[PDB]
RNA sequence: CAUGUGGUUUAAUUCGAAGCAACGCGAAGAACCUUACCAGGCCUUGACAUGCUAGGGAACCCGGGUGAAAGCCUGGGGUGCCCCGCGAGGGGAGCCCUAGCACAGGUGCUGCAUGGCCGUCGUCAGCUCGUGCCGUGAGGUGUUGGGUUAAGUCCCGCAACGAGCGCAACCCCCGCCGUUAGUUGCCAGCGGUUCGGCCGGGCACUCUAACGGGACUGCCCGCGAAAGCGGGAGGAAGGAGGGGACGACGUCUGGUCAGCAUGGCCCUUACGGCCUGGGCGACACACGUGCUACAAUGCCCACUACAAAGCGAUGCCACCCGGCAACGGGGAGCUAAUCGCAAAAAGGUGGGCCCAGUUCGGAUUGGGGUCUGCAACCCGACCCCAUGAAGCCGGAAUCGCUAGUAAUCGCGGAUCAGC
């Protein structure tokens, strides 16, 4: 199931659970989202979300970065979402010819 | 980081050991140990004189240091006064009979450790550390070597951004063995920090 | 790989038949690098073959071969946007290799206790042409037959 | 009758038995040739880097080769002029009977 | 059983003599 | 009076004497097949000399040390086949082509730092 | 805790057990060689340098 | 265990203080940090303050607990379960 | 089941690593020590540096009281010197004490201030410079192009002609051969042969460790403008002989202030220092690496073979004995081509198990012992009796390996008292 890092930071259960809820995002694409991971972090310039995720098809890898770290917690969400996407349906494009 | 280092990798090539002797199994920590206090002392003070190597020879309780370098009036001292009163300081760490010579250097810039030394010292000297080594390489090859390559790091003329600055002339294959090329490394202080002054020198290939 | 076609490995004929064929069948049979484990059962297999049914192993040997060697076989090869069963023939080397693994598989599928003798029993039945080898081999063919259809899909 | 030879370093190992070799041979009588004896390899390993890195390390080595010589029937013709020898530095000598 | 401290072929891998297997 | 030849494999050393007789067979004062006991790769050890007509023509007196069984089993081929072509100059071809003329090369390769043996990688995970 | 350890180490111990390798050069802890006195970097840094006798690279 | 060949252990600077005890007759707060000592007969009916790390724990002795050492009785760890 | 990590728990569970390139990683040895963490008792020129100044005497060795230890208290026996020494007798300086004062010290912070060292992309075939040339210019050319190669490898072509860092080569191992070398190693033939290459004797052979040789697409044929490619011979090895060492300009504001060095910021009866104890080993859970298995190509007892590289003078320990054994008591050999660790295991002959949660499997627990060690409660490895779990080949997903490789079997070493 899914596993969250928090490095040289402190971090609360309910930001934990938060970006449990945020990840369910991609939930959407309804693939397996296999052993999840993210890692929080605390750049000088703001905070980082990362994310690495196997499905069937591929992998996800993202980060996202931001003065709120929620908003880069969404941000990597965005990144993932387009990746996983990209990763369901580059497959269609070349069916004919 | 992924460069070998050019001297540890000659060892017995083209670039035999600073120290030549056997210890056994019981000996060689301590013995060894001495080599390195001897030389923290004597590299200590011969600073000044420009040394470029210390050689430390070994039979049964006693040694044979020879120090190659530059200006060698500054080791022997006063018409024959500091040679001794350091082979005096000498056995009061060796306690054992510290027989130390000298050597003369002929070319200084024809030695790496020392042309390193040297452009590490000009930049605490506030000097301009592109132009430094720009001449570091000049003179080495106006000193005749085969190759030059000298490299400085760290907050080059203050910068707050680590920089890393270098310039090279003719040829430095570090891959060859047979190509004998000196290293040497000098780390240079300034009160925002450490700059790291690498020198290489290619002289010729066997 | 990539560039040249890679050379087919030259086996050491066996020190008691000197077939080269026999020489893979039995490390077919080798588990661990243990080959002389491996080695023994081939044999102990043969003096099964000969007293169970009473002629030359060896022969029966190269007969359970040419009956679990496939002719034809499917290589999944996707046109479009579906993944057919492409009709093929397989290679001469192939169908050795293939038959060589089947064979030894198919007996290991076997209930008799011992390895020595199931690899006998299914060197027996399928150099007839029963057995759960050529069970495989059937199989192989009716999958390519069916499939006769996509054949211009051959490469 | 015999010297041992233990050094780091084998041009000198082969150097010094060698001249030992022509030393008690010259000056009488009989020497059973320097005998090449198995090397006992003390090797070091080592991580390159300082903090992590676990599989790039560094191969090291401590080669103490041996050497046997034999002044047969021994003359001390011969045993005088050895305490007249001249022996390198990474080499030391061993001389029982 | 390689692990199995109780037989030949166990003390021969938890590098070891016992009874199972004596000098 | 004697026939040699030295043959070598993986860390085994084969010394092989041949002297002509009833054409049989020792190693290491021991017999042959009581020293070879149930390994079925035993029997060409003394294959070379089936590649020149030459079973029982000559006898064998073998030493050998080191390495395993079957290396072992295999430098007795070359060593044998070795001095066949000392005792017969003109025994090049018919044991050449056949091979046994030559030794195989193929020792264990080396344990690198990193991997688990030779070439075994460490198993790792994307995620 | 740096100096006062080396110091601590490089004294006789008040039990016979708690005789503990420091490097003699850089006083590391961990990774040292009785046979040298020093942790395995020291140990490769002088190598480099020349300043261990017979000790080069092996290659094989 | 500890050999047989060697003496059933006990601190000597404990040791003394029980039996320093006995002659007067118990039975006083004996505050320890002698986790390493075995539990004697001549310990029973005292009750030693046994140091777990933080505190001084009062442990009682009985009849049925003179093998085991003194670490035993006052735990060290608190672990009131998992959420 | 072992180990690392996420997490939660906690007095504290020290800290860093963070997709590939963090997770049996720094840790090549956490009971104490280590050890940076917590509780508690302490220390204030201080565990260590260089000093300046007053009281003792220097310098050292030994116990006494309290105390968990640390510490707080402490009863003792003499400073050489050069001096006026016949003596009372004072100075002095290596080295200790006590009091001050400088200062020490900090694994406290910033790897987004840094040197160094390493990872990585990547052993990938690349990255550039000089001058000329083209472009107002960023910049192009060269380095593209035809062919070839493991390769910016070589050929040919060309506004380019050269050159540099890389590629390659020179270094190491294995493969074949010769030279030198003959004990502690080797033993073909003679003699003994105490039945052990044990002795005579010899270096043949084996080996040992040093020195050269050898392979160069050289030869042959064919294809080729050429470089080269296909193929045959000779050879131990043939097209780069198999492996290693070696890693371009740079990238990842990659890793490390906790190896070290280091600018700056920060602590100063404390963010320093010492010690006892606890913690780093926590356990509702999640992940990574791995060990052993689920068995008859298998398991067990017996008997029988064949390695290699290493290590070994508070060390390896033959062999003798007590012991079911771990081990213990004796005690020979060796600074070790001698003497020892030592048995290699798979394997081989034989015998039992007969398809069973078992003669599989070896977790968990009870109980009894061994060793290290001041001390194995927390928390050591080992032996023996008993216990004899999960587990019947593993979902989604997913790792390795192209040959002496994968698979499988054992052996050594580092660190280390033990583990
Ligand atoms: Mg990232
Ligand atoms: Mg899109
Ligand atoms: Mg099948
Ligand atoms: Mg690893
Ligand atoms: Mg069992
Ligand atoms: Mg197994
Ligand atoms: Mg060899
Ligand atoms: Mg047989
Ligand atoms: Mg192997
Ligand atoms: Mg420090
Ligand atoms: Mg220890
Ligand atoms: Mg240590
Ligand atoms: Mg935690
Ligand atoms: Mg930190
Ligand atoms: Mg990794
Ligand atoms: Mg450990
Ligand atoms: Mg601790
Ligand atoms: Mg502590
Ligand atoms: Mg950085
Ligand atoms: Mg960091
Ligand atoms: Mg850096
Ligand atoms: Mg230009
Ligand atoms: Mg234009
Ligand atoms: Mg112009
Ligand atoms: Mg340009
Ligand atoms: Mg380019
Ligand atoms: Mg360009
Ligand atoms: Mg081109
Ligand atoms: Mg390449
Ligand atoms: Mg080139
Ligand atoms: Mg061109
Ligand atoms: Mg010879
Ligand atoms: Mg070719
Ligand atoms: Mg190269
Ligand atoms: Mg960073
Ligand atoms: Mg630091
Ligand atoms: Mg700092
Ligand atoms: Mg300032
Ligand atoms: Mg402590
Ligand atoms: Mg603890
Ligand atoms: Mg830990
Ligand atoms: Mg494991
Ligand atoms: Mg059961
Ligand atoms: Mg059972
Ligand atoms: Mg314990
Ligand atoms: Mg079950
Ligand atoms: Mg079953
Ligand atoms: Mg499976
Ligand atoms: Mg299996
Ligand atoms: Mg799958
Ligand atoms: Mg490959
Ligand atoms: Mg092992
Ligand atoms: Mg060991
Ligand atoms: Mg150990
Ligand atoms: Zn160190």
């Amino acid at each position: 199931t899914m596993n969250i890092t928090s490095k040289q930071m402190e971090i609360t259960p309910a930001i934990r659970q938060h970006v449990a809820d945020r990840l369910a995002k991609l939930e959407k694409w309804q693939t397996h989202l296999i052993n999840p991971h993210i890692i929080l972090s605390k750049e000088p310039q703001g905070f980082v979300a990362d994310a690495t995720i196997n499905t069937p098809n591929g992998v996800l890898v993202a980060s996202g970065k931001h003065e709120d770290m929620y908003t880069a917690i969404n941000e990597l969400i965005n990144k993932l979402e387009r990746q996983l996407n990209k990763l369901q349906h580059k497959g269609e494009a070349r069916r004919a010819a | 980081g992924n460069k070998i280092h050019p001297i540890g990798f000659r060892l017995g090539i083209t670039r035999d050991w600073e120290s030549r002797w056997y210890a056994g199994k019981k000996q060689y920590r301590h013995l060894l140990l001495e080599d390195q206090r001897i030389r923290g002392l004597l590299e200590k003070e011969l600073y000044s004189a420009g040394l470029a190597r210390v050689d430390i020879e070994r039979a049964a309780d006693n040694v044979a240091v020879t120090v190659h370098v530059a200006k060698p009036g500054v080791v022997i001292g006063r018409g024959g006064e500091r040679i001794r009163v350091l082979r005096e300081e000498l056995a009061k760490l060796t306690g054992k009979n510290v027989a130390l010579n000298v050597q003369e250097v002929q070319n200084p810039n024809l030695s790496a450790p020392l042309v390193a030394q040297r452009v590490a010292e000009q930049i605490e000297r506030r000097f301009a550390v592109r132009r430094a080594i720009k001449q570091a390489v000049q003179r080495v090859m106006e000193s005749g070597a085969k190759g030059a390559k000298v490299i400085v790091s760290g907050r080059i003329g203050g910068a707050e951004q680590a920089r890393t600055e270098w310039a090279a002339q003719g040829r430095v294959p570090l891959h060859t063995l047979r190509a004998n090329i000196d290293y040497g490394f000098a780390l240079a202080r300034t009160t925002y920090g450490v700059l790291g002054v690498k020198a290489y020198i290619f002289l010729g290939e066997v | 790989a990539r560039r040249r076609r890679a050379e087919v490995r030259q086996l050491q004929p066996d020190l008691v038949y000197g077939d080269v064929l026999v020489t893979a069948f039995i490390n077919k049979i080798m588990r661990d690098g243990k080959k002389n484990l491996a080695a023994r059962i081939f044999y102990d297999a043969c003096k099964i073959i000969q007293e169970k049914t009473g002629q030359e192993p060896l022969k029966v040997f190269k007969q359970a071969v040419e009956n679990v060697k496939p002719r034809m076989e499917v290589r999944s090869r996707r046109v479009g946007g579906a993944n057919y069963q492409v009709p093929m023939e397989v290679s001469p080397r192939r169908q050795q290799s293939l038959a060589l693994r089947w064979l030894v598989q198919a007996a290991n599928q076997r209930p008799e206790r011992r390895a020595a003798v199931r690899i006998a029993h299914e060197l027996m039945d399928a150099a007839e042409g029963k057995g759960g080898a050529v069970k495989k081999k059937e199989d192989v063919e009716r999958m390519a037959e069916a499939n006769r259809a996509y054949a211009h899909y051959r490469w | 009758i015999r010297i041992k030879l233990r050094g780091f370093d084998h041009k000198t190992l082969d150097a010094s038995a060698q001249k030992i070799v022509e030393a008690a041979r010259r000056s009488g009588a009989q020497v059973s040739g320097p005998i090449p004896l198995p090397t006992r390899v003390r090797r070091f390993t080592v991580i390159r880097g300082p903090f992590k890195h676990k599989d790039s390390r560094e191969h090291f080595e401590l080669r103490t080769h041996n050497r046997l010589v034999d002044i047969i029937n021994p003359n001390r013709k011969t045993i005088e002029q050895l305490m007249t020898l001249d022996l390198p530095t990474g080499v030391e000598i061993e001389i029982k009977t | 059983g390689k692990g199995d401290r109780r037989t030949r072929r166990g003390k021969i891998w938890r590098g070891t003599y016992g009874k199972y297997r004596p000098r | 009076e004697q026939y040699y030849g030295t043959g070598r494999r993986k860390e085994a050393v084969a010394r092989v004497f041949l002297r002509p007789g009833n054409g049989k067979v020792t190693v290491n004062g021991q017999d042959f097949n009581e020293y070879f006991q149930g390994l079925v790769r035993a029997v060409a050890a003394l294959e070379p000399l089936r590649a020149v007509d030459a079973l029982g023509h000559f006898d064998a007196y073998i030493t050998v040390r080191g390495g395993g069984k079957s290396g072992q089993i295999d430098a007795i081929k070359l060593g044998i086949a070795r001095a066949l072509v000392q005792y017969n100059p003109d025994y090049r071809a018919k044991l050449k082509p056949l091979g046994f003329l030559t030794r195989d090369a193929r020792v264990v390769e080396r344990k690198k730092y990193g991997k688990h043996k030779a070439r075994r990688a460490p198993q790792y995970s994307k995620r | 805790a740096r100096k006062a350890l080396i110091e601590k180490a490089k004294r006789t111990p008040k039990f016979k057990v708690r005789a503990y390798t420091r490097c003699v050069r850089c006083g590391r802890a961990r990774s040292v060689y009785r046979f040298f006195g020093l942790c395995r970097i020291c140990l490769r840094e002088l190598a480099h340098k020349g300043q261990l006798p017979g000790v080069r690279k092996a290659s094989w | 265990p500890r050999s047989l060949k060697k003496g059933v252990f006990v601190d000597d600077h404990l040791l003394e203080k029980v039996l320093e005890l006995n002659a007067k007759g118990e039975k006083r707060l004996i505050k320890t940090w002698s986790r390493r000592s075995t539990i004697v007969p001549e310990m029973v009916g005292h009750t030693i303050a046994v140091y777990n790390g933080k505190q001084h724990v009062p442990v009682y002795i009985t009849e049925n607990m003179v093998g085991h050492k003194l670490g035993e009785f006052a735990p060290t760890r608190t672990y009131r379960g998992h959420g």
